[PDB]
């Protein structure tokens, strides 16, 4: 025969598109879970990136096999879909391919393994969503402040978790808005975490609403005001050019002279235009002129200069207010009245050790607060800060979708059970296919006992030897929901640890991972040119 | 040509050191050894296993023949010398990759060697009460059978013990001479005994079945045509020449049983085969004749009795004969037996009887037995018992470092590498058993710091945890501690001692 | 090499044991023929047969054979099932070799498995003694028949099944397989095969002695030479070369005289009958018919061994020797034409623990056949009586066991889940096998076998008959229990002596 290229088909062509498979597995087996190794991502310049996050690898992995570049695909559609789950496809599938190339020198033809992983995976949803938990208990019972003290435990912050654990769940409930029919969700911005010297640890407060990190300069003006209008204006009531690049041109000495007495004049015509409004809380991000602020202490108006730009962004979708870029309304100068400003209750200015905070209440709609972080040092400061934010994502996942699942090796230990004994009531040559889909689940309480340095043949076999027993009677001694603690190495209840994962990262896993490993065991002949 | 030198000496150990390591404990593993007349044999005892590996490097030789001075003066602990002695040659190449000398690490070793012995006397916990019961004895001889026989102990301590109380009012007389094993194959170890006196497995050929005659005389040649010691040019020409040799044949060899009628013998013990005819002239004048095939077995008989074995067709000598007082039969496990009984001696002979249906089984019993009456041989000797299952090897381990710590100078470093040393026998019982040997030696000093004595491993696969050692009942011996550890230190010392091997011509 | 690559090379000597009996699995099993140095081609498809004439070298795979050499020697066969569940032990343990955990911890769950394995079967094992109110020779009479079916005699096999059901009855209760003997002359019908009571043999003596010989007797002295009585014999002769012509009569007649007082040392022992393996000539055949003695010599030794057994007495080769305290003694001899040859048999011996059952058929392949099922179908009625409380074989108990083992696993945790969950799968070796010598599609079989037992199913098997699922409990097809025991602790006491071994000690020779 002549043609183009080289020809190979038959079970040697299958031998060769599983080990290449599991090869990209073992890429992403170690870095799994939190406690994951870091791997090299060796660049073909000569420089190097330390990246224990899978989402990461298998981004930077580039295999030259189409064995291995079928598992780059479902990447892209895991983000797409949910955002979350990545590598917990690539180690059920390329485990699915590993049994199943076990059956092809078993004499079972593929085509009975295709059709038995697909009834495998859709009992697989329905043993799940039959053992769900609806999005509640955020209040009175925990299965929260618990789960957040798991996270926290390993910073510096976890000598005290229960002082800190309530500063993010009530957090958590605070920014909670529907907003589209009754979705509630949780936004991306979250609390503001400020740090002070409040010479402990232990000296951290709730405060319910925004604290800017400004100081008012003058004392003579009053920190306490009662009204509610806040104006928010980007423009400076400093001395205004043209353009950082383009300048106007001065030629006689004394034209530069009036020009000067302009400047002092078109600002005693701007305050009357601000006052008039009666806006107290005046926010500038380029500065407030300095006979300007003399208007302001007589006044009574609260102003603020030096803001930053994305503080000023919270703060107008706080009060509701619109961000003014200009004040010229393209032919004069107006201040747009009762379109820039915002409503609110009470603004005081707390005396908080090295940075005198402003803090705002009771605005339009916010649902935002601010935690206090007061402690003795920077580096107690900073650590604490991360630790905070990496509670508040934990909690946060969670209690987005619409119901969640009891995870970390709880789900595929309890389906390892139910679709054994689903697969002894079909037969018709789909038995092996759905014994071993219950076998290949089981690779991820395997790879986690291997992360946790313990006994994988002791702890995996904890998981089953517990969820079992809510199969066989339904009796309250039997231990129901038990999860796994990497930390002791001991199995415990997912219910009481607070350990959660949402539906749509497990219904979506088990989704995809037999959907991928159907399109390699579908190949059966290599054609290159 | 030339690498280290001195590395090659201590790699020829730690070779010797592999063979017993995973062989060691209740949960060892067993060694599928070859005889050299080529026979399959499968075993796990330490002794077995140098006899029959050839080792030739001569470093590694000096531990075996640590290990024939070690069954001396105590039967137990084989295995012991080449795991601690092993675990010393490896824990002193750390010490020369630093710089330090080699005669450095000997003063140091001898050093701490005499330090432990002076802490093994204070972990003296039980003793033995010398009531002679089965009860006192089998406690303590069911962790001596373990590590041989693990599941078949509780018939092994019961046989044993009826053997050595038996002997233990003879006092300065017990040893594992007394007690002899005679293998009978059977169903299994459920349907084995104990008797008293010289017992042998072949039962008698003549029919009788009792006599009270003392002369015993032994021939080792077998009946057959009887060979005149000159010429003796015997020729047959007719039928009828040759019917008076077959009837003169009879006639003379019953004047040759006659013999041993005259000088009053009824018990006449053959090495060789029996001829039909000649079996019915010693059933003719009340002679027992019993059938020995075993070298071993006729060996045994003339030390014992003074019985000798004869080359000659049965010659009347009445000096080279024995002298017993009761020889009969018994039926014992479906199969007849001879007793050389003992009825007006006191009697000291005790034969424990093995039955099993493979051969290379009943010779692993047989090894547990030998060294379960070794266990007793020495405690005739002052009576110490010591805590088993690394209970000891932890307590002595904890000791010598705290030893070696308030003990300034060069010579610290020796004393604290004698100790971890003792650590490897408990990391030798973890590995065995399937067990993270990290995680048990950080659970027996955690135990042994609150000052928890008697605490070893507990023998499970499932249970990482450890135990009591005291309620277990486990002991082992304090003198198979003692001349254990004086003799592989000895040895140890002795190979480091050793630089360069040079052949010589005679 | 000591630790993990030590027991994989065990491992791998344990496959080539069990593939040289793997498909000699089942009656309708493959053969294998076996050809020893000399040049003897040996067809057997018997499991004890080949493993005695392998004689393998390595080390780890002589465990094994002696396993199958104690089993031969209580049980009498099954060496093929000992064989094969012992393999299957160590696959699906080898995965676990490799991953590091210790092989004292196979051990410590082949010790817990096997006792759950014998529970399971003592408290599902039936005594079957008289069920349903039936006569035990119709049980007999049925589970004789499935032996004998899908075979060449399956058109007359209820007549057959009738042959077996009488032969082991005339036995006492000490019943054995060596005491039954199978003939195979060609000629005949295929219905025609007939039974006798006691030892037969063809009885090719040709020579002369006919119009005399009373073929009846009631209480006859058996004789038992081995002396040959011919004319021109090999043994009996005299040349003596001389010139004296009147000595030249006495040369003749002296040669005569020898044979005369050694066949009058015949009748004076008083024998009624004499066998002899040697033949014998005409002129002994004419004096025993002027004195009136009955003589049939030319019968095999194989056929006397059978006979001195029976009779009582025992083999004489020299004539001197004939006293009564070797003549054998019976009650009925007589003399039958079947299938047109000779055949002189006994019958009511004092020791009539013997007897031989001739076939009959028109070629020698209807008949290799039928005596390859009628040594199986012996022993099933043999081990019918002998144990009462039978299960359902064909891989019935098999299937039941690996439902017992796989739940119980799944309640027990530690290192003993994965490895008895193993364990399970290890024993379906049984089914499996049983559908490929066969020729069916284990696929299909296993899948429906597995489905049909999870419902409630605890009798169902695999038929190798058809391509169906049947309850073997239902349908006469039994093993004993106390076998299955015996078979299972033997299985997996080979298995602990291979994985138990971790270094091999050759000694310098
Ligand atoms: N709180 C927890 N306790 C115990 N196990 C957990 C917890 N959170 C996650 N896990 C385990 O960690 C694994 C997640 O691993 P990792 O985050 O390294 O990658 P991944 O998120 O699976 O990859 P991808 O982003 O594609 O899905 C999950 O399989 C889960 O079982
Ligand atoms: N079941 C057990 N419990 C506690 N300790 C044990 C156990 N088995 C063995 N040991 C420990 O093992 C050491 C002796 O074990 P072992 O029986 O293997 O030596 P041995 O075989 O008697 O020596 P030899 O080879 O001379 O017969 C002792 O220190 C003892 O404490
Ligand atoms: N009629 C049958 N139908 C299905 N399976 C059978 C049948 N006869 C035998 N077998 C299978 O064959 C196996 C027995 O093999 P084999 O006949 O070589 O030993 P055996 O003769 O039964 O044993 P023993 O030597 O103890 O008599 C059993 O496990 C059984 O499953």
């Amino acid at each position: 025969l002549s043609v183009f290229g080289d020809r190979s088909t038959g079970e040697t062509i299958r031998s060769q598109n599983v080990m290449a498979a599991a090869s990209i597995a073992n890429i992403v087996k170690s870095s799994l879970g939190p406690v994951g190794l870091d791997k090299m991502l060796v660049d073909d310049i000569g420089d190097v990136t330390i990246t224990n996050d899978g989402a990461t690898i298998l981004k930077l992995l580039e295999v030259e096999h189409p064995a291995a570049k079928v598992l780059c695909e479902l990447a892209d559609l895991q983000d797409k879909e949910v955002g979350d789950g990545t590598t917990s496809v690539v180690i059920i599938a390329a485990e699915l391919l590993k049994n199943a190339d076990e059956l092809v020198k078993q004499k079972i033809h593929p085509t009975s393994v295709i059709s038995g992983y697909r009834l495998a995976c859709k009992e697989a949803v329905r043993y799940i969503n039959e053992n769900l938990i609806v999005n509640t208990d955020e209040l009175g019972r925990d299965c929260l402040i618990n789960a957040a003290k798991t996270s926290m435990s390993s910073k510096i912050i976890g000598i005290n978790g229960d002082f800190f654990a309530n500063m993010v769940v009530d957090a958590v409930l605070a920014i909670k808005y529907t907003d589209i029919r009754g979705q509630p969700r949780y936004p991306v911005n979250s609390v503001n975490i400020l740090k002070a010297h409040g010479r402990s640890q232990m000296e951290s407060m709730l405060i319910s609403g925004y604290a800017l990190n400004c100081v008012v300069g003058s004392q003579g003006m009053p920190k306490r005001i009662v009204n509610a209008k806040i104006a928010c204006l980007d423009f400076s009531l400093q001395k205004t050019k043209m353009k950082l690049g383009v300048q106007v041109v001065i030629t006689d000495p004394e034209k530069l002279d009036q020009i000067r007495q302009r400047e002092s004049d078109i600002t005693k015509e701007r305050i009357q235009k601000i006052l008039a409004t009666g806006a107290n809380v005046i926010l500038t991000t380029g500065g407030i002129d300095d006979m300007c602020l003399k208007y302001f202490v007589e006044a009574g108006a609260m102003a603020v200069r030096r803001v930053l730009k994305r503080d000023l962004k919270r703060i107008a979708k706080a009060s509701g207010a619109t961000i003014l870029s200009t004040l010229a309304n393209l032919e004069g100068e107006e201040t747009f009245e009762a379109a820039m400003l915002g409503q609110a209750e009470e603004v005081v200015q707390e005396r908080i050790c090295d940075d005198e905070l402003i803090l705002i209440k009771n605005t339009k709609a916010r649902t935002s607060a601010s935690i206090i972080l007061r402690g003795a040092n920077d580096f107690m400061c900073d650590e604490m800060e991360r630790s905070l934010h990496d509670a508040l994502c934990v909690v946060k996942r969670v209690l987005e979708s619409k119901s969640v699942v009891p995870g970390g090796g709880a789900v595929e230990a309890a389906l390892s059970i139910y679709l054994e004994n689903y697969a002894t009531s079909m037969g018709s040559r789909e038995q092996l296919a759905i014994a071993e889909f219950a076998r290949s689940l089981l690779v991820i309480p395997n790879t986690l006992a291997v992360n946790a340095a313990q006994d994988s043949t002791d702890l995996v076999a904890k998981l089953r030897a517990f969820h079992n027993e809510a199969q066989v009677n339904p009796e309250r001694k039997n231990l129901k929901w038990i999860g796994l603690d990497l930390s002791n190495g001991k199995p415990r209840d997912n219910k009481q640890a607070g350990v959660f994962e949402p539906t749509i990262v497990k219904v979506k896993s088990l989704k995809f991972a037999t959907e991928a490993a159907i399109t390699i065991l579908r190949i059966d002949d290599l054609i290159k040119l | 040509g030339l690498e280290e030198a001195v590395y090659r000496n201590i790699q020829a150990c730690k070779e010797l050191a592999q063979t017993t390591r995973t062989a060691y404990g209740p949960n060892g593993m067993n060694k599928m050894v070859i005889n050299h007349l080529e026979k399959l044999f499968v075993t796990n005892d330490a002794a077995t296993i140098l006899r029959e590996l050839e080792v030739q490097h001569p470093a590694a030789k000096m531990i075996v023949m640590a290990s024939h001075m070690q069954e001396q003066e105590v039967g137990d602990g084989t295995n012991f010398v080449l795991v601690f002695a092993g675990a010393l040659l490896e824990l002193a190449e750390e010490l020369l990759r630093i710089g330090l000398s080699v005669s450095e690490v000997i003063e140091g070793y001898e050093i701490a060697c005499r330090k432990a012995h002076e802490i093994l006397p204070n972990l003296v916990c039980c003793s033995a009460k010398n009531l002679r019961d089965i009860d006192e004895v089998s406690s303590l001889l069911r962790t001596s059978i373990m590590s041989k026989q693990y599941g078949n102990e509780v018939f092994l301590a019961k046989l044993i013990a009826q053997a050595c109380v038996s002997i233990f009012p003879d006092s300065g007389h017990f040893n594992v001479d007394n007690i002899r094993v005679c293998k009978i194959l059977g169903s299994g170890i459920s349907s084995s005994s104990v008797l008293h006196g010289m017992v042998f497995k072949k039962e008698t050929e003549g029919d009788v079945t009792s006599v009270k005659d003392a002369k015993i005389a032994v021939y080792s040649c077998p009946f057959d045509g009887m060979i005149t010691e000159t010429k003796g040019t015997v020729l047959i020409k007719t039928a009828e020449e040759l019917m008076n040799f077959s009837k003169g044949e009879e006639n003379l060899m019953d004047a040759q049983v006659k013999a041993i009628a005259d000088t009053g013998a009824n018990v006449v013990v053959t090495g060789g085969k029996v001829a039909d005819m000649a079996l019915h002239y010693a059933n003719k004048y009340n002679i027992m004749l019993v059938r020995l095939n075993s070298k071993w077995d006729l060996r045994r008989l003339c030390k014992t009795v003074g019985a000798t074995a004869l080359p000659r067709l049965t010659p009347p000598v009445l000096e080279e004969m024995g002298h017993c007082d009761s020889v009969y039969l018994s039926e014992v496990g479906d199969t007849q037996v001879v007793v050389f009984k003992h009825e007006k001696e006191d009697g000291a002979i005790s034969t424990i009887v093995l039955r099993g249906s493979t051969d290379n089984l009943m010779d692993d019993i047989e090894r547990a037995v030998d060294d379960g009456v070794n266990t007793f041989k020495v405690l005739t000797r002052d009576k110490r018992l010591v805590p088993g299952g690394g209970a000891t090897e932890i307590e002595l381990a904890k000791q010598i470092t705290s030893y070696g710590e308030t003990c300034p100078g060069l010579e610290q470093y020796a004393i604290k590498k004698f100790a971890e040393a003792f650590e490897a026998i408990p990391r030798a019982l973890a590995e065995n058993s399937g067990v993270k040997a990290n995680e048990v030696i950080s659970k027996l000093y955690a135990v042994h710091q609150e000052g928890n004595k008697n605490v070893g491993l507990d023998i499970e696969a499932e249970v990482p945890a450890v135990k009591d050692m005291l309620e277990a009942g486990i002991l082992d011996t304090y003198l198979g501690k003692y001349w254990a550890i004086k003799l592989a230190t000895n040895a140890a010392v002795t190979v480091l001692r050793v630089d360069q091997i040079i052949m010589a011509k005679p | 090499s000591q630790g993990i690559p030590q027991l994989v090379s065990n491992i791998s000597a344990c496959q080539v044991i069990a593939e040289a009996v793997r498909t000699t699995l089942g009656p309708r099993g493959m053969d294998k023929l076996i050809v020893d140095g000399r040049g003897k081609a040996t067809i057997s498809n018997d499991g004890a047969t080949i493993l005695k004439l392998l004689d393998v070298v390595h080390p780890a795979a002589k465990t094994l054979v002696d396993i199958a050499k104690s089993q031969d020697a209580e049980v009498g066969d099954g060496t093929t099932s000992v064989t094969l569940l012992a393999a299957e032990f160590l696959k699906q343990v080898k995965p676990y070799v490799e991953e590091g955990l210790h092989p004292q911890i196979i051990i410590r769950a082949f010790r817990t498995a096997t006792q759950l394995a014998v529970n399971k079967i003592k408290e599902i094992a039936v005594t079957v003694k008289k069920a349903d109110k039936v006569e035990q020779r119709k049980l007999l009479e049925k589970c004789a028949m499935t032996a004998l079916s899908s075979k060449l005699i399956s058109q007359q096999k209820a007549f057959f099944a009738k042959m077996v059901v009488d032969a082991v009855m005339m036995l006492d209760d000490l019943l054995q397989l060596k005491m039954i003997g199978i003939k195979k002359v060609q000629g005949g019908a295929l219905e025609d095969s007939q039974l006798v009571a006691g030892v037969a043999f063809k009885k090719t003596f040709s020579y002369a002695g006919f119009e005399m010989q009373p073929k009846k007797y009631h209480n006859p002295k058996i004789a038992l030479l081995n002396v040959e009585l011919e004319l021109k014999a090999e043994k009996d002769n005299a040349e003596i070369r001389v010139h004296t012509v009147e000595d030249y009569q006495a040369i003749v007649d002296a040669e005569w005289n020898i044979l005369y007082d050694k066949l009058e040392k015949i009748h004076h022992s008083g024998a009624k009958v004499v066998s002899s393996k040697l033949p014998i000539g005409d002129v002994a055949t004419q004096y025993f018919a002027d004195r009136d003695m009955f003589c049939a010599g030319r019968v095999p030794e194989e056929d006397l061994k059978r006979t001195m057994m029976a009779c009582g007495g025992s083999i004489q080769t020299s004539v001197n020797a004939l006293s009564a305290d070797v003549l054998g003694r019976c009650q009925v001899f007589e003399e039958t034409q079947i299938g047109g040859e000779r055949y002189n048999f006994f019958t009511g011996c004092p020791k009539a623990k013997t007897c031989t059952f001739i076939l009959r058929g028109g070629a020698e392949q209807f008949m290799e056949e039928t005596e390859r099922s009628l040594h199986d179908a012996i022993m099933i009625v043999r081990r019918a009586i002998k144990n009462d409380s039978v299960v359902a074989g064909g891989g019935a108990i098999e299937m039941e066991l690996s439902k017992y083992l796989r739940d119980y696993s799944r309640t027990i945790p530690g290192k003993q889940q994965l490895l008895i969950g193993a364990y399970a799968k290890a024993l379906e070796i049984i089914p499996r096998q049983l559908c490929d010598n066969a020729g069916f599609d284990a696929t299909n079989i296993l899948n429906k076998l597995r489905a049909r037992h999870a419902q409630g199913g605890t009798w169902y098997g695999v038929d190798i008959n058809n391509e169906d699922i049947a309850d073997n409990f239902e349908a006469f097809v039994w093993e004993p229990a106390m076998v299955r025991i015996n078979a299972l602790t033997a299985a997996s006491e080979a298995a602990c002596l291979i994985v138990s071994v971790d270094e091999t000690i050759k000694n310098p020779r």
